[PDB]
RNA sequence: UUCUGACCUAUCAGCUUUUGAUGUUAGGGUAUUGGCCUAACAUGGCUAUGACGGGUAACGGGGAAUUAGAGUUCGAUUCCGGAGAGGGAGCCUGAGAAAUAGCUACCACAUCUAAGGAAGGCAGCAGGCGCGUAAAUUACCCAAUUCUAAAGAAGAGAGGUAGUGACAAGAAAUAACAAUGCAAGGUUUGUAUUGGAAUGGUGGGAAUUUAAAACCUUCCCAGAGUAACAAUUGGAGGGCAAGUCUGGUGCCAGCAGCCGCGGUAAUUCCAGCUCCAAUAGCGUAUAUUAAAAUUGUUGCAGUUAAAACGCUCGUAGUUGA
């Protein structure tokens, strides 16, 4: 009593009750709407391949203040442009004019990560060779 | 400009070498003696 | 042998007589005992050369 | 078409990692047991549990019940197989009675070292590794190999190594052989 | 907003002005659909 | 051919019916029932229990993942059943095919041409191109498993065997021990200098295994002290286990799921050192379950935090002294 039918022969309001219900769930919207499919550049796949349009360098959200340096990257996947961030301060100086980058995801599976404005994904292999090799010096040598 | 900025601080720090390192234990020996470290005398 | 040995299992057969080997016995392992080495030798060059011919045209 | 043998995870990881308490009391049972991986642990406990899950099973349902008398028999007689449940422990509260501990004590090193036929847990599992061990007249390099009941007296040292009484014939034996020879020479 | 309506806490400018911007900004679009069709 | 069982959608509510929709009759057709097809005659039939459309990154099941119990997600992908063989379509042959390494034609492709003409179809096995975030050899064999024949004795890229394989899954090294020095305990136990014992991997030969080869195992030779026969991956403010450790940068460079760190003495950046976690595995992204009694049958909430239809009547609905 004062709550939901107890009926035995009420299977019928409770799932429509449920099912009509259900939609106001964030992950299920996006899961069960078309807009997956069509609205993110990466179209269900963790990985990219694009090249280097422009290298920018774009300033931190308020608490913070610092430019962050960055690649804006046309996917050849599905031809759309994109913003990507490059981990590493002299790998983005090592990175070319126009160069061929293979870019994912930024750990928060579509959202915004820390305090960069609407960058969603990251470049983590340029011209084939890896970015912590890069990084590090003692690991894999830059490419020719 | 910030274009030509970027990369400063790793370039710009005096590195130094990592010198003579004498080799680890592994495994259940590794482990031993880490439990005997902390907890013979130690606990 | 097995694992740290010092047993050995296999698997023994004994025929009646000789034409009993002949008769029921696999050709790798009369060959293994000792038989001459295997006939036509070629895998799939045998089936080309084979499916070419055409009604009497050579018999080659 | 693919391979039709069967295969199973040896574990269940033990979650949320940074428990101190928790973290130390499997690094006691590492220093105990001569264990080489936290995986070693988690790998005898979930056997434990599977254990502790079946037993729970049979003594949550009814007592003489067809299924639960045999299988809990079966079981039983099983842990004395085992000897995982010894003389004074004969019923299914007893399984659930049972310890990490006691499962541990079934491995092979432990044997090994508690018939002193090596000075303590690593060496007992070296001497395992390196095939100078038998139980019943068969060699084993495995020192987490669980013993059954009657087996724990039936560990001697493998026939053809230097405990077993056979040749020792090492490089080094074999080079002061070689240094004593050319000597006499 | 949500479907329910004002709930000042400390808000913003008054709902119903923003209401009163909303219905005559309608009629402004509603302009430029007779002025499209 | 009977019964019973579906994901999402109402910003899809009336559909179906001259072109058989639904019935009746008569025939024809079929392998046989059958609007299966033709004629004649009826004017029905299906629809909130969501019909009819539309979506689906929708082959179906046995099942898989996570499951305390419910559940929730997933099921090309070893079996069973279906579908298809460039697109559509049509036949022939035969008991069985609307076959596809059967045929014919059209369209979409396309090869040789002697310029008249002629022939072609990998979503069989390799391998290649393109696509891409993403995936192996034109290897060897019919020995087993089975299949087909004029059925033993022959065939079979079915099938087996290797090669490539850190997809996963299991087992499992990277020391052990005695001397000394130190430590604590007053003549004991524990642990950082030394130095003699034990050993696989590794290199070679066999026995053996095999269609053959290779692996396995087993034996015989060889054979470690920096046991160079070289443990990595990521951390050490909090969440969250370990440093107010040593230098450098100086709101810059940068890092960091989140909070944050950085404006000169940085416990978060760049090095170095030590320590810690897991370990031959550990990082990273994306998707998914738990987390979530945060979708709630079990098991939610609605005075003030989000949420009682303005109100009442009322058919279906659900409930019924």
């Amino acid at each position: 009593g004062s709550g939901k039918p107890s009926g035995l022969r009420a299977a019928r309001k409770l799932r429509i009750r449920r099912r009509t219900q259900r939609w106001a769930d964030k992950s299920y919207k996006k899961s069960h709407l078309g807009t997956r499919w069509k609205s993110n550049p990466f179209r269900g796949s963790s990985h990219a391949k694009g090249i280097v349009v422009e290298k920018v360098a774009i300033e931190a959200k308020q608490p913070n203040s610092a430019y962050r340096k960055c690649v804006r990257v046309q996917l050849i996947k599905n031809g759309k442009k994109i913003t990507a961030f490059v981990p590493g301060d002299g790998c983005l100086n090592f990175i070319d004019e126009n160069d061929e980058v293979l870019v994912s995801g930024f750990g928060r599976s579509g959202h915004s990560v820390g305090d960069l404005p609407g960058v969603k994904f990251k470049v983590v292999k340029v011209a084939r060779v890896s970015l912590l090799a890069l990084f590090k010096e003692k690991k894999e040598k830059p490419r020719s | 400009g910030s274009l030509a900025r970027a990369g400063k601080v790793k370039n710009q720090t005096p590195k130094v070498p990592k010198l003579d390192k004498k080799k680890r234990l592994t495994g259940r020996a590794k482990k031993r003696q880490l439990y005997n470290r902390r907890f013979s005398d130690n606990g | 042998t097995l694992f740290g040995g010092g047993r050995t299992k296999g698997f023994g057969l004994i025929y009646k007589n000789v034409d009993a080997v002949k008769k029921f016995e696999k050709k790798y392992r009369l060959v293994r005992e000792g038989l001459i080495d295997k006939e036509t030798k070629a895998g799939r060059r045998a089936s080309k050369e084979l499916k070419n011919r055409r009604k009497k045209v050579r018999g080659t | 078409p693919k391979s039709y043998r069967n295969y199973s995870k040896t574990a269940r990881n033990p979650k949320r990692p940074f428990e101190k308490e928790r973290l130390d009391q499997e690094l006691k049972l590492i220093g105990e047991y001569g264990l080489k991986n936290k995986r070693e642990i988690w790998r005898v406990q979930y056997l434990l549990a599977k254990i502790r899950s079946a037993a729970r099973y049979l003594l949550t349902l009814d007592e003489k019940s067809s299924k639960r008398i045999f299988q809990g028999e079966a079981l039983l007689r099983r842990m004395v197989r085992q000897g995982l449940l010894g003389e004074n422990e004969e019923k299914l509260d007893y399984v659930l009675g049972l310890t990490l501990p006691k499962l541990l004590e079934r491995r092979l090193q432990t044997k090994v070292f508690k018939l002193g036929l090596a000075k303590s847990v690593h060496h007992a599992r070296v001497l395992i590794r390196q095939r100078h061990i038998r139980v019943g007249k068969q060699m084993v390099d495995i020192p987490s190999f669980l013993v059954r009941v009657d087996s724990e007296k039936h560990i001697d040292f493998a026939t053809t190594s230097p405990f077993g009484g056979a040749r020792p014939g090492r490089v080094k034996r074999k080079s002061l052989k070689k240094q004593k020879e050319k000597t006499e020479a | 907003h949500g479907a329910s309506r004002y709930k000042k806490s400390r808000a913003k400018m008054r709902w119903k002005w923003k209401k009163k911007r909303t219905r005559r900004l309608q009629k402004k679009r509603r302009k430029m659909r007779q002025r499209s069709r």
